[PDB]
Formats: C-alpha cells, structure tokens, sequence
C-alpha cells in the first residue's frame, strides 16, 4: 500500500532482498560481512530484522556493522606475545606471534607462532589451530665460565 | 668426593642435591627439562634385608619424606639462589637390580617446578655414546679422603675407561659390569666418587655446539679412591629411551 524509502545498506553489511520499492509487510534482514556482526545496543548478532509499517515508515533504523573481537589471545606459559604494529589490536584479520623468554626457553617448530583473529573470534594458527605453542626449557647452557 | 677440588659457583646449575626434610643430605641428582630429577635407583629405597633380598614397594622412599634442592652450592649453608621443591612421585627403573646395581637409575618427578635461571637449568641428555677416554666431570657432596664433609660442592675431572678393562678389573672380584654401566678414574686410583654422591651428575662438553651433557649417574665403587679399581655409573644413553618414555623430554 503505502510505498517505504530507499534503505541504504550499513558499512560492512548488506540488505535483502534488494527490491526497487518496498510496500506494507514487507520483511528485510540486514546482514554484515565476513568477521563483523550487526550492534544493536552492546549486543553482537548475525541478522536484524526490519519491516515496512502500514503508515509507510520501517520498524527501524538500519543498525551497523561491528568488527568481530578476538579480546584477549592465550597466555603462553615463558612466551611473549608481540602484536603487529602499534595499536595491538585483537579484531578480526590481525595478528600476533608468539615466542618464548631467551635465554631459558626455546619454541617447537611445529609452528612459525603467528596466530591470526579469525572471523568467528578465536585465534588460529595455520597449524595448531587455536591450541598454543610450547616453550621448552633450553639444556646444558651454563652462565659461569670455568677456570 | 675423594681428590676433588671445590666447583666454581654458578658452573653447576643442573645440579640437586635429594636430603631429607630435615635438611641432611644423602644424594645427589641431576635436572632434565623442567621438572625432572635423575638420580641413581638406591637413594630412593631403604636397605634391604640380606635374607631377603628383593626390593618392594614397602621398601620405596615416600615422596613425603626428602626433598630436592637446586641452585645449590654450600653443603649446609645457603644461599640467594636455592629452591627447595617438593617431590611428588618416583620411578626407578623397571629391570633394577639391587643386589648386582645393574640399571641403578630413577626418576623424581617434582611436586613444584623451579624457576629456570643463571643458577638453575637442566642438563641435555646425550646425543650418542662416549668415546674411550673422554674427560667428565663427576661432581657431588659426599665424603672425601680421611672422610671429612666438604663445606661446598666438590668435583673430579676423569678419563673414561673400556667397559672390557672395567670389566676384567672386576673380576677378582666376583662383580660383573653390564652393558648399562660405564667406568671412570684412573688405574693408580686417588680421584673417585664416595658416600654421599650417588646419584650425582657425570657430564662432558660438547663442540662446537658449546653445550654440557649428561653421560651418567653415580652408582657404585669398591673402596674410595684404591688402585686398579674404577669408579661405576650408571650408562644413562643406554636408558635414553625409557628416561624419555616417563619424562618427555627433548633436546
């Protein structure tokens, strides 16, 4: 009946179905990208839900697209962790690497340590996955010479 | 230690010493990897009853009953860099002999972890086997010659002998060397292990990689320091596997 406005898409995100006018009922789900999630409030989610009312109007404003947070990484018990660059950022696509504390300890290659946020907020490694690398004590190294 | 010299602070950080809660000590051991102490089978059992001479668990130390010391120097005094660690379990080797010391190595898994530093850091297990006549060092706590204590930690610089002269210099003697057992010392005698030093670490130096290793565990000897007669470790390349099978440590 009554004809609503153009809805324009949220940064990161998408609407559906595309159509060229919406009318009275008509249902969309307002999406967003791989490795962000629509915020509503302080609430993270997949898909929000808007219509077209009787009077012309939508239920709602478009919301938008939020980053997805990997927060903190796992601690590495004698590591360090070094993020990329300043920031030290923990969203999506970012990257830290793991080492362990030189002297007394030295890393399993297994891994190269560069674990990176994926979109579903957890921090993998091409390797271990989200399992952590270990750090070995190193052997036989003595600090004190010897007459 | 008999004919020993002191050791320089610091150039032992693999060292344990085992002692009792009270304090005194009785062995001596060695770190591998980060909670990991080898020392010879017979410090972690009471002496056994020669009209019955099998080892039982009735007869094991309990864990409750010694700790380890790391990061030692004084015999008695202290430090700055000690830690004294509980022990949570033991394991001697399954084929140990008590009577004959063959396979006369265990293992004390530690309750607590020490904090690896200059002072403290496990010695590397061996790579391969020991050359004829390789210079190791033999260090521990335990009674020297006129059979004083030493107020520091004491240790020996000595060849390796051929199992096959260590062998037929024991034969006198009605005592057979086996296969998981290495000799050291000298044939005129003087420089050797004692009471007190079992389970202590044998090591040599590796190169170009710079790196000390750990070629075997004081077990047994005649008479302290007494000629044509060698001094008897332990073989721990010989149980490399096993140590590494209860262990899980690497190079």
């Amino acid at each position: 009946g009554n004809e609503c406005p153009e809805l324009q898409p949220p940064v990161h995100g998408k609407i559906e179905p595309s159509q060229a006018k919406y009318f009275f009922k008509d249902q969309v789900l307002v999406s967003c990208d791989t490795g962000y999630k629509v915020l509503k409030d302080n609430v993270e989610m997949d898909t929000f839900q808007i219509e077209c009312l009787k009077d012309g109007t939508w239920s709602n404003k478009i919301p938008t697209c939020k980053i997805v947070d990997c927060r903190a990484p796992g601690e590495l018990e004698h590591g360090l962790i070094t993020f990329s660059t300043r920031n030290n950022l923990t969203t999506y696509k970012s990257e830290i690497k793991y080492s362990c504390q030189e002297p007394y300890y030295k890393m399993l290659n297994n891994n190269t340590g560069i674990y990176t946020c994926s979109a579903q907020g957890v921090w993998m490694n091409k390797v271990l996955g989200r399992s952590l690398p270990t750090c070995l004590p190193v052997c036989g190294l003595p600090k004190f010479s010897r007459k | 230690i008999f004919n020993g010299r002191p050791a320089q602070k610091g150039t032992t950080p693999w060292i344990a010493m085992l002692s009792h809660l009270n304090g005194q000590p009785f062995c001596g051991g060695s770190l591998l990897g980060s909670s990991w102490i080898v020392t010879a089978a017979h410090c972690l059992h009471q002496s056994l009853d020669p009209k019955d001479p099998t080892l039982r668990d009735s007869d094991l130390l309990s864990p409750s009953d010694f700790k380890i010391i790391l990061g030692k120097h004084w015999r008695l005094r202290s430090d700055e860099n000690e830690q004294h660690l509980g022990v949570k379990h033991t394991t001697l080797h399954p084929q140990y002999d008590p009577n004959t010391f063959e396979n006369d190595v265990a293992l004390v898994e530690l309750l607590e972890s020490p904090v690896l530093n200059a002072f403290v850091m496990p010695i590397c297990l061996p790579e391969g086997p020991q050359q004829e006549g390789a210079m190791v060092i033999v260090s521990g706590w335990g009674k020297q010659f006129l059979q004083r204590f030493p107020e520091t930690l004491m240790e020996i610089e000595i060849p390796i002998v051929d199992h096959s002269t260590c062998q037929k210099a024991y034969a006198p003697l009605k005592k057979k060397v086996t296969r998981d057992m290495i000799c050291a010392g000298e044939k005129e005698g003087g420089k050797d292990a004692c009471a007190g030093d079992s389970g202590g670490p044998m090591v040599t130096l590796n190169r170009e990689r710079g790196q000390w290793y750990l070629v075997g565990t004081v077990s047994w000897g005649d008479d302290c320091g007494k000629k044509d007669r060698y001094g008897v470790y332990s073989y721990i390349h010989h149980n490399k596997d096993w140590i590494q099978r209860v262990t899980g440590v690497r190079n």
